[PDB]
């Protein structure tokens, strides 16, 4: 009876555990994505300067 | 007599000399017998000598170096008032029908300034549009911006469809639909389902498409502006339609372009947010009259930081989304009412009872969306009767959104209704409160008012 | 004194700068920025009794005269890392 | 201005091993003049494909992880690469 | 004799005749109004014509206004005069005291010391500040830098290093306030005053409020200054309030001077403009200049080209960062980035040296870790991991330090760690004797006993 | 032979460049870049016995002259992407 | 050779700096600088040099060709044109060369339309 009660408290934890991991990568992904909207923005601003510059 | 001559054609720009006493104003427009044709040329920019740099409000090919230009002492000018009604138009006030000559009595120039400090009405009011969702959960200021965010599939010509009605029947206005550079057979499929849903009686249409210079899909949105001005100085409440407004941003940005004006930001116009506050600046509520607006926005490359979204927002009292998840269960129209919002939704501006009826609607479907993930992991047996409660509850409540739109009649077979402010708040207050907790839910789909409700459940 | 938005002033200020050819910087913005917001900013201050004695030519003494200022700066998704906000 | 025709020289020699020398060939150590054989131009051109000879001879760093994994021969050119610091 | 022919901003376009034009670095003054302007020549156009900057308002300037033309470059007193007093960029007396009396005035266009003339020495010194002078210790006459963004303090990590290091100097010293807050220089006007050390402090003052011209050059007459003090045989200490202005200044005027802008929007001159300021600023063989400067860094990027090309002109960089600063660690000093040319084992000592590697070792690894427990959590660790964790908390804990200057802001009496207390402390803690204690107790302390005492009342 | 540092070189070039009007390219760098580092760099090389003994008129023979180059790159932040490490 | 009537075999050992060499002198010659700072006639200068490698009906020429990668990236606009010039592909990568697998091809992205 103790083995049996430890799995059925073992596969709660697991699901505790993948709960928070899926929030916590959701987390990352709605910050990465900042990361990579303003890299587009700079990179876009550098090389159009780049441009309108070198038209001299 | 005219006055000038042309130096240089560049694409769709024209440089045109005149007399130095004789140099056009900033935005005047100019005529040109191109071939046969009668060219339509809106000054840009006064150089030196007597030299004007223009766009050209049409097609460029066949233009000589030496031909004749006469010079108008106005801008460009449209016809504006009732005899607009049920036509479809160009930039220049033309029909792109083939029903004939526009009867008007009056032409308006489609450049004014905004109406001033001491036009603006003296109190802030609610715009009815008889949709429970709209009305509960994002209602419109009188003279305010609404942002249709949703995408295609879901219903949105028939949300304006049924507004059009709305605004004429219910109230008395009138609507203008501003298609700025959008497709020409979904322009005309949009006419034919109007005819088809008897509403084209009472809007007035004009069209940019997207095959034309940017110039005329700059300034459509312009033209079907002055129309609605006009409309709002005969007294009414009109709604303004725009079928793009990122398409008037980014025309903007390619005129700027052919000018050779230096770009700013992500590669837009040096004049972005003026030019865009020109165009919201006169949508406003007067002492007489109003313009109310339905804008569909679009949002490049879902970065919600880009300078046209972060530009528009600031402009938006109200967002409305449509949902294929909603429209997938069979609720019309699908608003999905968690990410919609409106800024007039604050218990001293809509009043302290309707305001914590949405906020009790809305917390409680949060609350459903939560508890539908558990139910789907685990299962109903885990659930307490409280909990059990709120779920039932819920779902009634996501049913009575929903509404049957005469439009709808011909899809469903449902006469159609018309829900007011007070009805639909009496209704979801009903249904928070524990009142008809015992009838069923279906009870609740596309039937109306709440007392319609209590009928269908007789029936039922 | 409260200045509603410094961020669309200078959204203003760039595009001023943009129109007369003049090359710009981070963000596009002009390089003199900064300066703009600078010089406008360091007006607000206090004021010990000897310079207001001075300016009035003596008709106010013995006072201390001051001007608070909050200004207001929007951001985009909440970062202050930005050129303008920072 | 006049235009000397002549294109940059410089000193050298044998006698500039030990010497802090600038672009020019001033010495800024402060150790006297220099002792070169002759002057030579700056600005040359490199021997030709037929003038080289091939890379089969050692020169030692004196570090373990340099001189075993990426040996450096004589007449090599190997570009050090890194942040600051 | 000429007459001035553009106004464009803070840069005026002047016509001389064609025999008698001014040198690349002349001073010229016209009468604005009932106002004297000072303008500094920058370059020779053609035909006499040459472009000058304003040291002051320039509105208000009609065109045809005529110009004289001072036979010298812009000169301000120096020594002994200059030792109480609050200056402009034009030497002139700012404080409402009278006429500096000064024996002597040097133009502040000058020449680096030569090569054969320079001194290195590797006399430590020593710092109140726990991290500063374990991590990127820094002797006496070589160049500190304070690096980070906006309001990570710089401001006030220098006024507690002004007053330590003030306490075993003795001679003069200089500051100077380059672009910044106009308060911040009048309450370290008063502060120095009401601790009666106003008498060996020497103040310039250029604020952010000034045009471009008086900017640009207050940075240059601060460090001249700072030589004549120097070659009396003194050894002076220099601090320079931010030194990123400088270039900013530059930045703003060099689209107007007609130079084609280089990366960003910088000028093509960044790197010798720079160059030109900070290598006049050293210790030679009869003197010594003890300095420390603020490197305001844009939008947080430490890879922009000011910052990137001011990291190799300097003794000891110190990296502040905004994410430390965000958790309450101040001195939010990131010391993954601070380095020193000071930090080797022949110099500074062999268990110093190891203590700093091992700190750096340990909070290394704990960086490489948060990426794990980021989406993991902290349950999947190896055991030896959840141990580094532990001890790599503790150790970001103890590099605070509650300074004196501080006290305001916060309300906790100040501190003062001696090196000797701080390798102690670092030692302790990285092989495990403090493992008992909880990481709060390591926060804003001093010496670790303060810490074992805090443990005590939790 | 050790080029302590090839980017101040290409700086300083840069610098030159820009004050001189010549177009600029990317990063501001022109386009010769490329052909200032490989003259440079191609010059240190190997050479035969043959171009020894013929350079030095007959007075050395059975020798190579070889010399060995370092260049040394800084990299901001690890950007191998930049121009001039390219 | 190929009028001679001869099958030629070719060996280049990098298109790229034939473009880079197009680069350098672009702006000096007047023109408009493009995209990423190439010359604006990057695709004409490639496509006047690559149409000329071909197999007529008199002979055949086969060519093999190095094609440099900056950056390792796959989206520059010059090995971007020189993909769609070939008939056989290989791509090598710095990750399999990094991990020491030689010769580092990707079997992924290296394909041929003769398979
Ligand atoms: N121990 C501390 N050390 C430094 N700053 C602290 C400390 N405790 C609180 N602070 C707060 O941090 C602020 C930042 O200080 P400071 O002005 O020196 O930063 P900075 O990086 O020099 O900024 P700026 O360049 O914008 O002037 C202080 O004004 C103070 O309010
Ligand atoms: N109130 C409604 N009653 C019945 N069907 C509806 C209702 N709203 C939407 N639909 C269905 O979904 C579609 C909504 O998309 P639609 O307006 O056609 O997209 P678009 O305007 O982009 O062509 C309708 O054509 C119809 O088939
Ligand atoms: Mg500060």
């Amino acid at each position: 009876q103790g083995v049996v009660e430890n799995l059925a408290s073992e596969q709660a934890a697991r699901m505790v555990a993948m709960k928070a991991a899926t929030d916590n990568g959701g987390s990352l992904i709605k910050e990465l994505q900042l990361v990579y909207n303003k890299a587009r923005q700079a990179s876009i601003t550098q090389e159009l300067t780049e441009i309108v510059s070198g038209a001299a | 007599m005219a006055t000038g001559k042309i130096v240089q054609v560049i694409g769709a720009v024209v440089d045109v000399e005149f007399p130095q006493d004789a140099v056009p104003r900033v935005y005047d427009a100019l005529e040109v017998q191109n071939g046969n044709e009668r060219l339509v040329l809106e000054v840009q920019q006064q150089l030196g000598g007597g030299i004007v740099r223009t766009i050209a409000m049409g097609s460029s090919d066949g233009l000589r170096r030496g031909l004749d230009v006469k010079d108008l002492e106005h801008p460009i000018e449209v016809p504006v008032g009732k005899a607009t009604l049920g036509r479809i138009m160009n930039v220049l006030g033309e029909p792109v029908d083939m029903k004939g000559e526009i009867g008007e009595e009056e032409r308006w120039a489609i450049h004014r300034a905004a109406p001033s400090y001491e036009e603006l009405s003296n109190s802030q009011e609610l715009l009815e549009t008889g949709i429970k969702v709209i009305d509960l959960m994002a209602p419109f200021a009188k003279g305010g911006k609404v942002g249709l965010f949703g995408g295609a599939g879901v219903g949105k010509t028939v949300n304006m469809m049924e507004l059009i009605r709305n605004i004429a029947i219910e109230h008395s206005g009138y609507s203008v639909f501003a298609g700025v550079g959008e497709r020409t057979r979904e322009g005309n499929d949009f006419y034919h389902e109007m005819t088809d849903s008897n509403v084209i009686d009472k809007v007035s249409l004009v069209y940019g498409q997207m095959n034309e210079p940017p110039g005329n899909r700059l300034r459509v949105a312009l033209t079907g502006l002055t129309m609605a001005e006009k409309f709002r100085d005969e007294g009414r409440d009109v709604l303004l339609f725009v079928d793009n407004i990122y398409r008037y941003t980014l025309a903007g940005t390619e005129v700027s372009a052919l000018l050779g004006r230096m770009p700013s930001a992500v590669g837009y116009q040096p004049t972005l947010a003026e030019e865009m506050g020109v165009l919201q600046e006169r949508i406003t509520s007067t002492k007489t009259g109003s313009i109310t607006s339905v804008q569909a926005v679009y949002v490049p490359a879902d970065d919600l930081t880009d300078p046209s979204p972060a530009t528009t927002f600031a402009h938006l009292d109200a967002t409305v989304v449509l949902s294929r998840q909603i429209a997938s269960l069979g609720i019309y129209p699908a608003v999905d009412p968690l990410d919609s919002t409106s800024r007039q939704l604050d218990p001293l501006v809509v009043g302290q009872e309707h305001y914590d009826t949405a906020r009790g609607v809305q917390s409680i479907l949060q609350r459903y969306q939560e508890l539908k993930d558990i139910i789907a992991i685990l299962g109903m047996d885990e659930l307490s009767e409280e909990d059990k409660l709120v779920v039932a509850r819920a779902r009634k409540i996501q049913r009575f959104l929903s509404q049957p739109f005469f439009v709808a009649e011909v899809f469903t077979g449902s006469p159609g209704k018309y829900v007011s402010l007070k009805d639909t708040i009496r209704g979801f207050k009903g249904i928070m409160e524990g009142e008809y907790d015992h009838l069923p839910e279906q009870a609740f789909y596309m039937v109306g008012s709440i007392e319609e409700a209590v009928e269908k459940a007789k029936k039922l | 004194i409260i200045y509603d938005d410094l961020s669309k002033q200078a959204v203003a200020y760039r595009q001023i700068s943009l129109l007369l050819r003049r090359p710009p910087g981070r963000e596009a913005f002009p390089g003199d920025v900064f300066y703009l917001h600078s010089r406008l900013l360091e007006r607000a201050a206090r004021v010990n009794a000897e310079y207001v004695e001075a300016f009035t030519k003596g008709e106010v003494k013995g006072k201390t005269g001051s001007l608070t200022a909050l200004p207001i700066i929007e951001t985009q998704a909440g970062d202050v890392s930005a050129f303008v906000p920072t | 201005v006049k235009a000397t025709g002549r294109i940059l020289e410089v000193p050298v020699g044998r006698g500039l091993l030990g010497r802090v020398v600038n672009t020019l060939g001033a010495p800024i150590d402060g150790k006297g003049p220099l002792d070169h054989d002759g002057f030579s131009a700056v600005e040359a051109i490199a021997p030709g494909v037929i003038e080289r000879q091939s890379v089969d001879q050692p020169v030692q760093t004196g570090y373990k992880a340099v001189d075993s994994m990426i040996p450096i021969g004589r007449g090599q050119r190997e570009l050090i690469i890194g942040d600051r610091q």
